[PDB]
C-alpha cells in the first residue's frame, strides 16, 4: 500500500535479446519495492510453476534478495526447469536446487526467435565431464576431446566443440520452438529484508 | 473436487455469475478452463488461462480468478445461453478435475471421429480409436472424457504430443492403456475388465497445448471435441 | 597441402603370400589413416580406421601399422578376393579430406544406406542437381560429404554440409568452389547437390557419405575400437552417380 518505485520487470520479461542457455544474464531484483501482478501484464504464458511459495501470497512476502534470470530453451526441454530433473540441459546448462523456493515462468517466441533458414545464435551445451552444481554457470568453449588422440586446439573428426545451436525455424512442429524462460528465485539467508511487497 | 452452483437462472438481458470453488491444489496453482455443453451436443471452450477466450466465444463470457475461486460472467444472455457450465483445473495430484454443472435456465476444419463401443460383459475388454485430420496430430496433445447419462464430465486420460507422458484418473488407473500413432493420425484407448460403473460417451477431446498440464499449465484447454462412442458395459 | 603418395603400383602377388603398401605424408599427420578398398564398379569399403583399429565386418588379415608421415597396410595372409584398389584417406584437415593414388592388387600375372540419384548428359542445360536420400540413421545427427571419382583417377573430396547442431554452414574444395553449393532438407531426410556452371572435367562417379556425429555424449563411453563405436561414429558410403560431357 506504500508502492513507490516498482522494479523492472519489464526489462527482464519484456526484452529483446535473450541470451543463451549457457549464459544467465541473472538480475539482482532489489532495492525496489516488487509489485508481482505487473508479470501478468507483458505476456501471455504457458507455463507457470512456483515452486515453494504462492503467486497470490507472493505479493505480501519480503525476502533478502530476488534474482531473475532468463534463457531460451527447447519445448521439449522446458520439463526440464523443476527442482530435481535430469536431462541434457538441466544437468549440464542450469541445476536448479532441490529445496528451490521460487517461480519458473516459461512462454513461446516462436515469433521472436525463429527465422526462415533458422536462427543458429541460442547455442547448448550437450555433454560435460561432470554435472553442473545448482546455480552454477560455465561460459568455457574448451574443444571436447571424444577419442583416445589428443586434441590440441582444433575441432577434428574426433574433436567437438562444447556448444551447439538450436536452429528455430518457424516451420518446425511445437516441441522444437524455441520457449523463453524466466526463472525467479528468493533468498532469505542472512541479510535484512530489502524486496517486499507494495507495503 | 470442484465445488460449483448446480443451478442458477437470470432473466434475458442481466448479467449472470457461476462461480466454482476449489482447494489451492488445483485452482490456486493452475489456470481455470470453463466449458459449455447444449443439450444433446459436445462441450466447447469457452475461457482458458482465466481470462482468455478463442475466436469463436463472444465477448459477452468473461472470466477471473481471484485466489483459489473462480467466476464465469455472461453478460446480457440470450435464449440460446442455456445449458451446462463446467470448470476445470489440474490438480497437482496428476488429475484434471472437473466440476459439476450449472443450469443456466433462462427465465423468457478440425475433425475428431472415435469409433468402438457396444455391450463389453462387465469384466471383459473393449478398444477405443479415435481419428484425428487436419490440425497437425504430433503438436497437440489429446484426452479422453467420458460422460454417464444425466451426469457430468469425467476426465480418463491424457497423453502428451511427444507420447512420453501420460496420466490416467484415479478410478481408471491399472485398468485402462492410452497411445497414439503419428504416423496413422489417432488416438487409441484400450480398455480392459470393464465394470459396471464405465458407461458413458468416451469424447475424444483435442488439447491446445503440446506438454501435459503439468509443465504447461497456463495454456491447456479443450478445443476441438467429438462425437462420443456411447459403450453399453452390461450384465 | 598434405599430399599422401603410395609406394607401390601393381602388386602382382599370387594368393598365399603376404602384401605391404606404403604411404608417405608431406606434413606430420596423427593416426588419422583410413584405407579404403574399391573393387572394380562397386564403391569405397573401410578396412582400416585411426591406422591401426579395422572394420567391423572385414577378416582379420589386414593388420595395419605405421604412425606420423609413413603408414603401412599388411596383408600378411593370403589373398582370396583382395584383388582391388586399395586407397588412403587422411583425416588431419576434418573438412579437407585428401586421398592418394591407390595400389592396383590382382591375383596372379546393415538396415543403414544412403542411395543416390541425378546423373546423364549434362552438356545441354548446364545445370544438373543430385539427391542423397537417407533411410537408415537419423539423418540430421550427421554431416553430409561429398566425393567424386573421374573414370580411372582416384577418389576426390567435393564439399560437405555441417549437421545443424554445429550450423549449416559449408565448405567446399577448390575446383567446385563458387560453382557447387550443397544443401539439405532433413525433414525429408535429403541432402542435395547443385551444379551449376557445369564443366568438362566434371564427368566423375559421385558419392555422398556420412561424417562425424554430432552428438559426442553417445561417443564418450564407447571405446574408439569397439563394433559399437564403428556404427554410430564413421562414414557409411553409398552407390555411385554419373555426370557427362559432349560436344
Amino acid at each position: 500500500p506504500n508502492i513507490t518505485n516498482l522494479c523492472p520487470f519489464h526489462e527482464v520479461f519484456n526484452a529483446t535479446t535473450f541470451a543463451s542457455v549457457y549464459a544467465w544474464n541473472r538480475k539482482r531484483i532489489s532495492n525496489c519495492v516488487a509489485d508481482y501482478s505487473v508479470i501478468y501484464n507483458f505476456a501471455p504464458f504457458f507455463a507457470f510453476k512456483c515452486y515453494g511459495v504462492s503467486p497470490t501470497k507472493l505479493n505480501d512476502l519480503c525476502f533478502t534478495n530476488v534474482y531473475a534470470d532468463s534463457f531460451v530453451i527447447r519445448g521439449n526441454e522446458v520439463s526440464q526447469i523443476a527442482p530435481g530433473q535430469t536431462g541434457n540441459i538441466a544437468d549440464y546448462n542450469y541445476k536448479l536446487p532441490d529445496d528451490f523456493t521460487g517461480c519458473v515462468i516459461a512462454w513461446n517466441s516462436n515469433k521472436l526467435d525463429s527465422k526462415p533458414s533458422g536462427n543458429y545464435n541460442y547455442l547448448y551445451r550437450l555433454f560435460r565431464k561432470s554435472k553442473l552444481k545448482p546455480f552454477e554457470r560455465d561460459i568455457s568453449t574448451e574443444i571436447y576431446q571424444a577419442g583416445n588422440k589428443p586434441c590440441n586446439g582444433v575441432a577434428g573428426s574426433n574433436c567437438y566443440s562444447p556448444l551447439q545451436s538450436y536452429g528455430f525455424r518457424p516451420t518446425y512442429g511445437v516441441g522444437h520452438q524455441p520457449y523463453r524462460v524466466v526463472v525467479l528465485s528468493f533468498e532469505l539467508l542472512h541479510a535484512p529484508a530489502t524486496v517486499c511487497g507494495p507495503k | 473436487v470442484l465445488t460449483q452452483p448446480p443451478s442458477a437462472s437470470g432473466t434475458p438481458g442481466q448479467r449472470v455469475t457461476i462461480s466454482c470453488s476449489g482447494s489451492s491444489s488445483n485452482i490456486g496453482s493452475n489456470t481455470v478452463n470453463w466449458y459449455q455443453q447444449l443439450p444433446g451436443t459436445a462441450p466447447k471452450l469457452l475461457i482458458y488461462s482465466n481470462n482468455q477466450r478463442p475466436s469463436g466465444v463472444p465477448d459477452r463470457f468473461s472470466g477471473s480468478k481471484s485466489g483459489t475461486s473462480a467466476s464465469l460472467a455472461i453478460s446480457g444472455l440470450q435464449s440460446e445461453d442455456e445449458a451446462d457450465y463446467y470448470c476445470a483445473a489440474w490438480d497437482d495430484s496428476l488429475n484434471w478435475v472437473f466440476g459439476g454443472g450449472t443450469k443456466l435456465t433462462v427465465l423468457g476444419e478440425v475433425q475428431l471421429v472415435e469409433s468402438g463401443g457396444g455391450v463389453v460383459q462387465p469384466g471383459g475388454s473393449l478398444r477405443l480409436s479415435c481419428a484425428a485430420s487436419g490440425f497437425r496430430f504430433d503438436d497437440h496433445a489429446m484426452h479422453w472424457v467420458r460422460q454417464a447419462p444425466g451426469k457430468g464430465l469425467e476426465w480418463v486420460s491424457v497423453i502428451s504430443g511427444d507420447g512420453g507422458s501420460t496420466y490416467y484418473a484415479d478410478s481408471v488407473k491399472g485398468r485402462f492403456s492410452i497411445s497414439r500413432d503419428d504416423s496413422k493420425n489417432s488416438l487409441y484407448l484400450q480398455m480392459n475388465s470393464l465394470r459396471t460403473e464405465d458407461t458413458a460417451l468416451y469424447y475424444c477431446a483435442k488439447d491446445r497445448s503440446y506438454g501435459p498440464p503439468d509443465v504447461f499449465n497456463y495454456e491447456y484447454g479443450m478445443d476441438v471435441w467429438g462425437q462420443g462412442t456411447t459403450v453399453t458395459v452390461s450384465s | 597441402e598434405i599430399v599422401l603418395t603410395q609406394s607401390p603400383a601393381t602388386l602382382s602377388l599370387s594368393p598365399g603370400e603376404r602384401a605391404t603398401l606404403s604411404c608417405r605424408a608431406s606434413q606430420s599427420v596423427s593416426s588419422y589413416l583410413a584405407w579404403y578398398q574399391q573393387k572394380p564398379g562397386q564403391a569405397p569399403r573401410l578396412l582400416i580406421y585411426d591406422a591401426s583399429n579395422r572394420a567391423t565386418g572385414i577378416p582379420a588379415r589386414f593388420s595395419g601399422s605405421g604412425s606420423g608421415t609413413d603408414f603401412t597396410l599388411t596383408i600378411s595372409s593370403l589373398e582370396p578376393e583382395d584383388f582391388a584398389v586399395y586407397y588412403c584417406q587422411q583425416r588431419s584437415n576434418w573438412p579437407q579430406y585428401t586421398f592418394g593414388q591407390g595400389t592396383k592388387l590382382e591375383i596372379k600375372g546393415s538396415e543403414v544406406q544412403l542411395v543416390e540419384s541425378g546423373g546423364g548428359l549434362v552438356k545441354p542445360g548446364r545445370s544438373l542437381r543430385l539427391s542423397c536420400t537417407a533411410s537408415g540413421f537419423t539423418f540430421g545427427d550427421y554431416a553430409m560429404s561429398w566425393f567424386r571419382q573421374a573414370p580411372g583417377k582416384g577418389l576426390e573430396w567435393v564439399g560437405f554440409i555441417r549437421s545443424k547442431a554445429y550450423g549449416g554452414t559449408t565448405e567446399y574444395a577448390a575446383s567446385v568452389k563458387g560453382r557447387f553449393t550443397i544443401s539439405r532438407d532433413d525433414s525429408k531426410s535429403i541432402a542435395y547437390l547443385q551444379m551449376n556452371s557445369l564443366k568438362t572435367e566434371d564427368t566423375a562417379v559421385y558419392y555422398c557419405t556420412r561424417d562425424r556425429y554430432a552428438r559426442y555424449d553417445i561417443l564418450t563411453g564407447l571405446s574408439p575400437a569397439g563394433a559399437d563405436y564403428f556404427y554410430y561414429a564413421m562414414d557409411v558410403w553409398g552407390q555411385g552417380t554419373t555426370v557427362t560431357v559432349s560436344s
